[PDB]
């Protein structure tokens, strides 16, 4: 749905967001490109507890859900563009795959839950803004 | 039976406990090898064999996936001697045609598994809840000791044995002693002899376990089997309605073998199938290759049971992290925390270049930071800018803190490649002079390729150094 909704709150790309969302705003990271608004109706996914390296994204590029395997939430350059300078973003997870900028807002998910969402792509590697540790969102 | 329950007992009494630490590491795992062989040397083995050679059922499986709608065009079933069983193309394929899938209701997933003759214990037994990969593995055995069950033209494929871990000799094993690989074959062998005597309580006890076919017969053999079976050929899907994601094992996939590449593989959740496209063009006559995925040789040889050689994204580990004995300590967990980063990690030194990631870089440009630099870190609104470059090679903090940067990771390297037992001309004398059997290859070569990594970023980090302190000196 190009979104993760738990409890009374919807997690988005920051850049995607909308005025609406910005109205509703509850918590924002511009380094993470996240922000976080409310919902009026409850959610169905789960923010995984799970130290995991691996799980499946939606690429909507490509249709197909992608096993991936993942390097931890470090430091990593990004590539300017229209919504951002060039810049490093902080708790990005990698992984070798398939990333076009139409797949922004795609989720990873393993068999414990939501794990990040498509944050940074292009040139063989997938990077997602890491969402496990935001547990207030439970 | 009752030898059975008197040792199975013990086992699990004596591997429940925690680790006795480094000094008796060796020590725990022969003596729950010994155990566990006491234990197998009583049983039959395999509860259900068949009579046929492997290769005389691939007809059977090739019939029943065609009746199902998968892909059973262009390509057969060969022997290659150097990897054993795998496709081969019959007609040409040319790079990212589709050329196999798999409909859902070939598979054997967890999902499935759930409605099965397990169901009733699956939905009361916390493993078997909280662990994918052993419900997976029980499905995989109720369905082998059912006659009739649906898989059976697939599950009289799967080969006997295994070249994991799980199967190796104690003298293979012993190959591996002090490398950083073995802490992972030791838990490895642990946690699979924890789980059997577990388990082998619960069938015969557990009322739900009452119409299982396992209920006559469990053996080690049968639970070792299982679990290797799954875990070397295990992938991910989506569920039925994409709401969450579970393990499954799919038929006429799991024969592709290993090369390098992009990952060509994927579920296709509209047509409710799993899919493959091919990953290099392929004339007839070729074997067929997928890409398992960016894994290390110590999780290629524990995981998926063999040793590839031209890995590019090997890695070894590495813990670092700041002492709580400094000085500094708050203020470096400050720059740190705001940076994103942990104060103490496993980060790893990786065989390709460059050898260090950002993060590691980043966490060390503060490992070595001093207290004014700190402060230009932690005060002013510019403190935020300055955070955010420290992963960019491009903008060291001083000469100083480069230099000492990298004098502290060459040493570490040098340590850590100091602590194993031979050298690298020793290790490659043996591969070459040696008529060593398919295991101990592998436990030599990963121990070798261990040390490589480590003289390369002990290299790597001397030139640096001198670089750097170069600069310093204009
Ligand atoms: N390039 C490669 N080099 C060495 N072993 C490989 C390989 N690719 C795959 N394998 C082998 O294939 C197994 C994965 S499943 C592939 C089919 C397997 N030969 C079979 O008999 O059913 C691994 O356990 C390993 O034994
Ligand atoms: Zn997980």
């Amino acid at each position: 749905s190009g979104a993760v909704y738990v409890g009374n709150y919807r997690v988005v790309n920051r850049h995607l967001a909308t005025s609406a969302d910005w109205q509703n705003c509850v918590w924002e990271s511009y380094n993470r490109d996240l922000l976080v608004s409310t919902t009026t109706a409850h959610g169905c996914d789960i923010i995984a507890r799970c130290q995991c390296t691996t799980g499946v994204y939606f690429c909507a590029s490509k249709n197909k859900h992608y096993p991936i395997s993942f390097e931890g939430p470090g430091l990593v350059e990004v590539q300017e563009s229209e919504y951002y300078p060039r810049r490093y973003q902080s708790h990005v997870l990698l992984a070798a795959g398939f990333s076009e900028p139409g797949d922004a807002g795609g989720i990873l998910r393993c068999e414990h839950g939501v794990i990040g969402i498509v944050t940074m792509g292009g040139e063989g590697v997938v990077g997602f803004a890491d969402i496990r540790d935001l547990l207030w969102l439970e | 039976p009752k030898e059975i329950l008197n040792l199975t007992s013990e086992l699990l009494q004596k591997c429940s406990s925690p680790a006795p630490g480094p000094g008796k590491e060796w020590e725990e795992y022969v003596q729950i090898r010994t155990l566990v062989e006491k234990i197998r040397k009583k049983q039959k083995g395999l509860s259900v064999t068949f009579d046929g050679k492997r290769e005389d059922y691939f007809p059977d499986l090739m019939k029943w996936a065609s009746e199902n709608g998968a892909s059973v065009e262009g390509f057969e079933m060969v022997n290659f001697k150097e990897e054993g069983f795998g496709l081969r193309a019959t007609r040409d394929i040319k790079a990212e045609e589709l050329f196999l899938w798999v409909p859902r209701k070939l598979l054997m997933t967890v999902e499935s598994a759930k409605n099965s003759v397990l169901g009733p214990l699956y939905s009361q037994d916390r493993i078997l809840q909280a662990m994918g990969n052993i419900a997976l593995a029980f499905h995989l055995l109720c369905e082998r000791a059912s006659p009739n069950s649906f898989w059976q033209p697939y599950i009289q494929t799967l080969p006997s044995e295994y070249d994991t871990p799980l199967y190796f000799e104690e003298d293979e094993v012993r190959y591996l002693q002090s490398t950083q690989a073995i802490h992972d074959v030791f838990s490895q062998y642990k946690n699979t002899a924890r789980q059997y005597a577990y388990f082998y309580k619960v069938i015969q006890t557990h009322p739900h376990a009452n119409k299982l076919p396992l209920k006559d017969s469990f053996t080690y053999e049968d639970y070792r089997w299982a679990v290797s079976s799954v875990m070397t050929r295990q992938n991910q899907i989506p569920t039925e309605d994409g709401s969450r994601v579970t393990l499954a094992l799919i038929p006429l996939w799991d024969m592709c073998n290993h090369t390098n590449g992009l990952i060509t593989t994927g579920y296709n959740l509209e047509d409710d199938r799993c899919e493959c496209v091919a990953l290099q063009d392929f004339r007839a006559g070729e074997q067929i290759y997928i890409f398992y995925g960016t894994r290390s040789n110590a999780e290629f040889v524990i995981h998926s049971g063999f040793f590839f050689d031209n890995n590019s994204h090997d890695r070894v580990k590495i813990k670092l992290g700041v002492s709580k004995s400094d000085r500094l300590y708050a203020m470096k967990a400050e720059v740190l925390a705001r940076a994103g980063i942990p104060t103490s990690s496993v980060f790893a030194l990786h065989f390709t270049e460059p050898p260090i990631s950002a993060q590691l870089l980043a966490f060390l440009r503060v490992f070595c930071m001093t207290e004014e630099e700190l402060k230009e870190h932690l005060l002013g609104d510019s403190a935020i800018d300055r955070i955010f470059t420290l992963g960019n090679s491009e903008f060291p903090v001083s000469w100083d803190n480069e230099v000492k940067l990298w004098t502290f990771l060459e040493d570490r390297a040098s340590l850590l490649l100091k602590t194993y037992k031979t050298t690298i001309e020793e290790d490659k004398s043996v591969l070459k002079n040696h008529d060593l059997s398919v295991r101990a290859k592998m436990a030599i070569k990963l121990r070798l390729g261990e040390k490589e990594i480590l003289e390369k970023a002990v290299k790597s980090a001397a030139v640096n150094r001198e670089y750097y302190r170069q600069q310093m000196e204009e």
